[PDB]
């Protein structure tokens, strides 16, 4: 089962106990800045990451304004602050504006998807593809199609107070 | 302000 890595989470976030949910907190942690640690962006990975093979994950996401999640490249630049693009190695939804979206390039592509609470995420390493699907129906919300280079970890960021994601299992 | 920037 997958849980989130502390080791890479930006020292704002707030991760549970059980590693499977974060949010954004007011204060940033006294945290010891390890390279793999992202320091400005809102970011966390999942402490697994994968170089081959079909692999399946849910997120239970929150209703309002401030998140994205997906994966991203092991190679995503983790200090200072970074563009959150395709181009840096993120291939994520997300909920802003009061719109989902997909994070493409140079322009964000909106979803009419209707409400999300919880989704799918299957990453195929094999014929290199992210795909996302709303689990009540298993309606298709986007797929990256990305020939990946390198190991590719889940990835979860929250940039705003009031909402949320969970690994779900 | 929704802090976008940050993601």
């Amino acid at each position: 089962e997958l849980t989130l890595d502390p080791d890479t989470a930006n020292p704002r976030l707030i991760l549970s106990l059980d590693l499977k949910g974060v949010r954004l907190g007011e204060r940033a942690q006294d945290l010891p800045n390890h390279p793999c640690r992202f320091d400005t962006n809102t970011r966390v990975l999942a402490s697994c990451g994968f170089s081959s093979g079909r692999h399946h994950w849910e997120v239970e996401v929150g209703s309002k304004d401030g998140w994205a999640f997906g994966v991203a490249r092991e190679s995503v630049r983790r200090k200072g602050l970074t563009p959150f693009t395709p181009e840096e190695g993120v291939w994520a939804l997300q909920l802003n504006g009061g719109q989902y979206w997909a994070v493409t390039s140079p322009e964000r592509s909106p979803l009419s998807c209707g409400h999300l609470s919880r989704v799918r995420v299957a990453l195929d390493l094999e014929v290199g593809a992210v795909s996302f699907y709303a689990v009540e129906d298993m309606r298709h919300l986007y797929t990256f199609r990305v020939n990946f280079q390198e190991r590719v970890f889940p990835l979860f960021s929250v940039c705003s107070t009031g909402t949320y994601l969970r690994i779900w299992p | 302000c929704s802090g976008v920037t940050f993601q």
